[PDB]
């Protein structure tokens, strides 16, 4: 019984306010964040470890 | 000593307007009578389903 709407279904719009009504939004609540990992390291057991 | 002074908001150009005030509530020039105050009206519309 009121508008209030999508932000328009693309990033740039949904990414603060920019809605079709009027409710203009704060902003999307953040979740967390996510990274590539560490690779491993294949041993040193089949060569030479003499240090100098 | 004599006047009450009351200043209107939204004046549209200028004036000042003297009036008189008695002890009873007859003596004055125009009446506000009350009646059956504000009504909470409320429904729904059956095909939206979208308060009013």
């Amino acid at each position: 019984a009121e508008i209030g709407g999508d932000h328009g279904y693309n990033a740039t719009n949904i990414a603060a306010g920019q809605t079709s009504g009027a409710v203009t939004q704060i902003g999307p609540a953040v979740m967390g964040m996510v990274r590539r990992a560490i690779p491993n390291l294949i041993a040193f057991d089949i060569c030479g470890v003499q240090p100098m | 000593g004599k006047y009450r002074v009351y200043i209107d908001q939204y004046a549209k150009q200028d004036y000042f307007t003297v009036g008189y005030k008695g002890p009873n509530e007859m003596d004055a020039g125009i009446y506000y009578a009350p009646y059956v105050a504000l009504t909470p009206l409320r429904g729904s519309d059956p095909k939206n389903f979208q308060p009013v």
